[PDB]
């Protein structure tokens, strides 16, 4: 019927069963255990052993613990019961909201969808960002790309992605927290639940995101899985309900990460920098499902971490071939005040291509691409002979990419709380004219500095105005300002007068609500019968 | 060879019985002949098969758990972590020569645990919770596992007060939140253990002017330091009275590796019980490259395979589920806070180290000491390009985000013209001015070692750099200047600034009044 | 055969007593395997596919052969996987027969001197890069710079090429996808069946979620499909892209098998494998037939590190190269050739003889406009004759730009570079490009088109005609 725990390494445990094992990617239950524990199994070991990653921590099992069989893999529940709630990796609820009414529970193993069910169409999916709609702009069905380091913005720039796509979009959205921090989970539950996209209590069915988290606490099998629990609930909303579906991921690498820290005790000798040497068969058959297919359609945007701002390691550098566009994002341009951080020539997309977007918006995007690359070819003779004897063809060029590395920046709604800046909406004809104009010599009179953190190109001239206002100031100084205090100020005493004074209390609360039990001098040990003896004296 | 006949064999088959009824009235009464050689065997207990550097493995100990306290019976604990088919592999709480083959292994019942409460709160204590500092056993205390889970989504709340160091740099340009992981990172001897040890003191001199409920317990844990630096750690906290509200954990070089990737466990689970009862916690994991280091060695002589640069795979859970666990609850779960500031040597400035990296994507914020701005004058070495955090507003005191935002413009200003400093072209007196007050902000920025600032005092003094008042004097002398405006500047605007806490417009009024009453010695 | 243990798709298996390494072998849950490396108490097989489907004891029958794929021209307009079974949904394979994927390459007497040309259509590569049919030639370049454009170009070209010739000289494709992502080659599927170019070729796909095996095999199974034209007589056009991504499959098998890992943990014999499999792009003899297969594998470096370790291995396979460079992109040339950094090491004992005589110059003033290239953002101006060479190069790499999916035919690049390094091009002020670069193969009269397609050279009588033509041209957008 059941096996027993054989051996326990970390987060791997060994389950050995006397006939009848469980198939590869089967569930299996531990009781006995404090919390529910899941095992995964992950290979057969081969005397009739399995090997299995556990969804939680493995400190407690206990060799010949008792493990159950469920004939089948990691169940989660989908549909429309599951919209507005958080889930785990096995799919509890986590938002302590009651239980997940939602029918038919999807494993969340499957293949990816075959050859003939792909979709060839290409629309542009407008986001509102001109760097992203511009230069590598985003296409709807579509897979997306968040590259960058620790630190440059990928998180703020998906929860712009949130706050434009997923309101305006009718479909749900599905964000998979993988492997993460708590706190910035927290965040998006609470800005969702202001913002109407989670509604609680009765109103519950008028929601549009299913939250399922993996975060950073979890054990390394409870962050690999976990991209598998937001994906089939995504698939449910594609290929039952037709819809069209919104896949958020932050850091998938953590995917790759979560598989990395228990490859050596699964057995498997180390491939190149570290990482496990199934990453891209393993990245391979997560990714493949998230595809778009004649069912329905799953927009993915997918944030990836790169280690310490290399392109070349291995877990984006392979990333890098499953996506439709591809944000980079640099830290060398947010080091200029630039945010969102993009990489103008870095940032690819399948959508720019003058037979998709137009001929208008194609050539305006290589053109601005192709004055930031002339620009980063002069920014090497700029800091030894200091732009001044290039013969008015490279000095323009020079002051026009940096009107269009200025104004590729934009304020963000959710970056509000640490910026002040009210964000701004970009539309796509409204930023193709706006860079066209700045790219052919339309705008060449404004300030350079005005095309720092605005919208349209009727934001611009509009901050050129209060710029030369703004310097029309700062020009008297005699008197008749708020130093003098005969206007309506009081004294320097009276207003220290204004103060509440506060309680000191200088007890600090540290004696009437702890349970301060007693704790033994001596160790107590147990002995072969179970029975708490203290230690025996005779070493 | 297969198991289906090895099955069979099950099954008697021998067809005759020429030994069996001979050997069988013959083996008790050869066994008997060395019954004085024979240990008795062992189920429920255990038994040491072999012992070195640290871990004994351990026949026997059928119903332990993973990562159960167990004690050999020479008295030393040890911490049963990989649960093999045949034996238990236990790392050693301490010194394992006392440890021999066929010693017998007491399993303990418990996972490991330390003792939490207000008795830890001014003791000096082990990387397992005993008390290392001579003053008695633990008394007013109780026993918590170090290994409780992280705080979940429903559990937190948004990180909204600010909890300031005293280090204006920091509290400038790098505002910390009240239940934020702040990362201090550098090279060796570039102040990070200043900066940790100013934001304790500033919670003593903070804990004695706030409600009872802001206060702020800090817990320190020094791992894989020697004791001398503890000792002289201590003796800081005594003489300025700032062990009145910290502990602290000393798994010191000396200790055993399991003790060293134990102590920031202990030290967070002792800082957990002011988080889980409404106060406010800060912990500070000085030297988490060395519990790294630490773990390194009991996983690598536990036989587990290596990584990247020979570290365990699962290096980065290491630290992640040691971080998660600083959160700021909601208000049903008390409100309480617990920051958390780890500290990772770097190598020559080596950011992409592995650990590094790690630490780098667990926490929220990073402070970035490099060693040639410590060596040009600029202490701390903040790092202005590279300190990043993630709070921003919403964290920091609201008169210093007033003024902190024309410095961390400014110090951007000057920081891309002063790549163009070899020539000195001095461009239509703009690219010189910008410099001329860059180079006063960073000279404001510095300060002294143990004094720290109350943070009334420090957006006083970043008033008088953001706007005017300091452009008469040379860069040579504003850290004196700082000092007339601080010191000669009436005291009652420092009590209408931090009662406020921002500058009302009668506020800035006054203070734009009395900069230029003061007499600064800048000439 | 009894699974003893099975997982990360490779099943050690007891028994198999009498199989062959390379052979395939059939599970009891009906998918496939190869027996890779044959131990003295188990068998260690590679699992065709997903391996959550064999369990330990069950049963796995050899089937008593070595891995095949169907060959023919049954296979042609046809999307196969990595073992030549059809994914497009259009029924079983009609008219194909059997043949291994793992064939010796063709010895020294099979050879024969390559010297008829390959006509990629790009110009940058048809002009100074060129490809002779039998050849081997490195598409390598980092991410998103147009290693799949210049494969896909000379694909369409060879479509456009084989209208106009007899049945003899035909290109046959096969475009192996290693790796790739399955929506990806959907896109590849709607353009070749929108530009008509699927009617010669076949599409080989082992996908991003397909098995290890699956992609180790599919470089194999695409070479023996276009084998099968090259041993007929006829010429083959192999590309196999990512071939770096194949290297990286076979390094997977090679570690879960447990095979002692060398330089970034790839095996031993990961040389051998892409030798293998490049040796067999030959140029056949008369006596064998006359058939050729050229091969283009791409190798995605990663910050322009050609010192990789397979990258470093195929460049010491192939006999040129193509290097694509990431800062050639964003400045305008595509595609981004590093004319540089590629070599051809057939050279030009292989290219269009009109193309020979005109593209000498056309090398030797890009090298010195190379030479010459740190001056040209320079104000104060030089000694006029390096602003000339800063000048003519600076056209000479706007003549090599070409648009994507559009190639050329051969005879109207030579007249394209003709009209360049003779002097003939846009010397007024150049804010006339649009109106100015194919305002030559628009206005010259098409005649000299064929007359330099029949006779495959700019003979004497045919020059004087080329400069009056070139003086003639038009521009009338200014
Ligand atoms: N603000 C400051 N002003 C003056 N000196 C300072 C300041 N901060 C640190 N120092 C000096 O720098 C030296 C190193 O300090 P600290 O121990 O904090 O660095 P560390 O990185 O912790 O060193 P280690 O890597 O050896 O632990 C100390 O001797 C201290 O006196
Ligand atoms: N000659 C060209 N003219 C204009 N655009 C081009 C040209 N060549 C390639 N591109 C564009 O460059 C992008 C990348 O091209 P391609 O996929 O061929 O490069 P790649 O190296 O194969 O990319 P990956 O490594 O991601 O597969 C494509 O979107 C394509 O539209
Ligand atoms: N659009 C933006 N505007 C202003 N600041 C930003 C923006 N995006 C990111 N930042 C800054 O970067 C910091 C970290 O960004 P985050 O989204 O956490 O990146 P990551 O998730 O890659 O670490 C934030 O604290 C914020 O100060
Ligand atoms: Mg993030
Ligand atoms: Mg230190
Ligand atoms: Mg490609």
């Amino acid at each position: 019927d059941a096996g027993y725990v054989s051996q326990v390494i970390g987060p791997v445990v060994d389950v050995r069963f006397d006939g009848e094992l469980p198939s590869i990617l089967s569930s299996l239950e531990v009781e006995g255990h404090s919390v529910r524990l899941v095992l995964e199994v992950a290979q057969h070991m081969g005397d009739n052993t399995v090997r299995c990653i556990a969804m939680d921590s493995t400190d407690g099992l206990v060799r010949g613990q008792k493990v159950v069989d469920t004939g089948s893999p990691i169940k989660v529940p989908v549909g429309r019961g599951t919209l507005g709630r958080i889930m785990n990796v096995i799919g509890e609820p986590v938002d302590e909201q009651g239980p997940i009414d939602a029918a038919d529970i999807w494993s969340i193993h499957r293949e990816a969808p075959e050859f003939t069910e792909q979709s060839t169409e290409q629309e542009i999916l407008v986001t509102g960002i001109k760097v992203v709609d511009l230069l590598a702009p985003y296409q709807r069905g579509g897979k997306i790309g968040l590259f960058g380091g620790a630190g440059v913005g990928k998180t703020v720039l998906i929860m712009e992605l949130i706050n434009n796509v997923a309101k305006a979009h009718g479909g749900f959205s599905v964000f998979a927290g993988v492997g993460e921090r708590t706190r910035e989970g927290n965040d998006l539950y609470r800005e969702m639940i202001e913002s109407g996209v989670i509604k609680l209590g009765a109103e519950r069915g008028n929601s549009k995101c299913t939250l399922v988290y993996g975060q950073m606490n979890e054990p390394p099998g409870a962050r690999a899985r976990v991209a598998l629990t937001g994906l089939t609930v995504a698939e449910y909303f594609r290929d039952i309900e037709g819809q069209d579906v919104l896949l958020f991921v932050d850091n998938i690498f953590r995917f790759t990460q979560a598989n990395s820290e228990v490859s050596a005790l699964l057995g498997r000798i180390p491939s190149a920098v570290g990482y496990q040497p199934t990453l891209a068969t393993d990245l391979g058959g997560l990714q493949e499902r998230i595809t778009t297919t004649t069912k329905g359609s799953i927009t993915s945007v997918q944030a990836v971490y790169v280690p310490a701002d290399d392109l070349t390691d291995p877990a984006p550098a392979t990333t890098f071939a499953h996506l439709d566009a591809t944000t980079v994002l640099s830290r060398s341009i947010a080091e200029l005040g630039i945010y969102p951080a993009v990489d103008p020539l870095d940032s690819t997309s399948r959508m720019l291509n003058p037979n998709v977007i137009g001929a208008e918006h194609y050539n305006v995007a290589r053109g601005v691409q192709k004055v930031l690359q002339d620009y980063k070819n002069l920014q090497d003779i700029i800091a030894i002979l200091g732009m001044d004897e290039l013969s008015e063809e490279d000095k323009l060029t020079v002051a026009r990419a940096r009107k269009i590395q200025r104004f590729l920046s934009q304020p963000f709604q959710v970056a509000e709380v640490f910026t002040g800046t009210p964000g701004k909406y970009v539309d796509l004809a409204d930023t193709i004219s706006g860079f066209q104009g700045v790219l052919t010599g339309k705008y060449d009179d404004l300030p350079e500095m005005a095309f720092y953190m605005v919208g349209d190109i009727k934001e611009v001239k509009e901050k050129a105005d209060k710029m030369a206002k703004d310097i029309a100031s700062r020009k008297e100084a005699d008197n008749k300002k708020v130093s003098e205090e005969l206007k309506d100020i009081p004294s320097l005493d009276k207003l220290v007068s204004e103060i509440k004074e506060v309680v000191i209390e200088e007890d600090d609360g540290l004696e009437e609500d702890f349970k301060a039990e007693a704790l033994s001098s001596e160790t107590v040990v147990l002995n072969e019968e179970g029975k708490s003896v203290p230690l025996p004296k005779k070493n | 060879a297969d198991a289906k006949a090895l099955d069979e064999l099950r099954k008697p088959k021998f067809s005759s019985k020429y030994l069996i009824q001979h050997v069988s009235q013959k083996l008790i009464p050869a066994v008997k002949e060395w019954e004085k050689s024979y240990q008795p065997p062992v189920i429920h207990l255990g038994r040491v098969l072999s012992v070195g550097d640290g871990i004994a493995r351990v026949y026997g100990l059928k119903s332990v758990q993973a990562g159960e306290l167990v004690c050999f019976d020479s008295g030393v604990k040890g911490m049963a972590l990989n649960l093999q088919a045949d034996h238990v592999g236990v790392v050693v709480f301490g010194n394992d020569s006392v440890i021999h083959q066929g010693d017998l292994v007491y399993r303990t019942g418990q996972i490991v645990n330390v003792p939490i409460g207000p008795g830890t709160l001014g003791r000096v204590t082990d990387g397992l919770g005993q008390p290392i500092d001579g003053k008695g056993p633990l008394t007013n205390v109780r026993s918590s596992l170090v290994e409780v889970k992280a705080p979940g989504i429903i559990a937190r709340q948004s990180v909204r007060e600010p909890l300031f160091t005293g280090v204006k740099a920091v509290d400038a340009l790098v505002p910390i939140g009240r239940g934020q992981r702040e990362l201090i990172i550098g090279d060796r001897q570039t102040g990070k253990t200043a900066v940790a040890i100013d934001a304790i003191i500033h919670q003593k001199n903070c804990n004695e002017q706030v409600p009872k409920a802001q206060r702020v317990y800090c817990v320190y844990v020094a791992v894989g330091q020697k004791r001398s630096t503890v000792a002289q750690l201590v003796k800081l906290f005594t003489q300025t009275g700032a062990m009145r509200y910290t502990i602290m954990v000393s798994a010191t070089a000396s200790d055993a590796a399991p003790l060293q990737f134990l102590a920031p466990y202990s030290g967070c689970a002792m800082a957990e019980y002011f988080r889980d009862t409404g106060k406010h916690g800060l912990i500070i994991y000085d030297d988490l490259s060395k519990q790294s280091v630490a773990y390194r060695q009991m996983s690598l002589l536990l036989r587990r395979p290596p990584g990247r640069e020979a570290f365990p795979g699962d290096v980065f859970y290491l630290h992640s589920r040691l971080l998660e666990r600083a959160a700021k609850l909601s208000k049903e779960l008390g409100g309480g806070s617990l920051t958390a500031f780890p500290v990772i040597e770097t190598q020559a400035g080596d950011v992409s180290a592995y650990i590094a990296t790690n630490v780098i994507s667990i926490t929220d914020g990073q402070i970035f000491l490099e060693t040639e701005l410590f060596y040009k004058g600029i202490r701390p070495a903040l790092n202005v390009g590279l300190s990043v955090s993630r709070v921003g507003s919403a964290a920091q005191f609201p008169g210093m985000k007033q003024v902190a935002g024309t410095l961390k413009l400014e110090l951007a200003q000057y920081r891309e013209v002063a790549a163009f400093a070899q020539f000195g072209s001095d461009l239509d007196a703009a690219t010189q001015y910008v410099l001329e007050r860059g180079a006063r902000l960073t000279e404001m920025l510095k300060q002294k070692q143990f004094a720290p600032i109350p943070i009334e005092r420090q957006t006083v003094a970043v008033y008088a750099a953001t706007k005017g008042f300091l452009d008469k004097v040379r860069v040579q002398d504003i850290v004196a200047a700082e000092e007339a405006v601080i010191s000669q500047v009436n005291p009652a605007v420092f009590k209408i600034l931090k009662a406020n806490g921002k500058i009302t417009p009668a506020l800035d009024a006054h203070l734009k009044a009395e900069l230029r009453k003061v007499k600064l010695p800048g000439a």
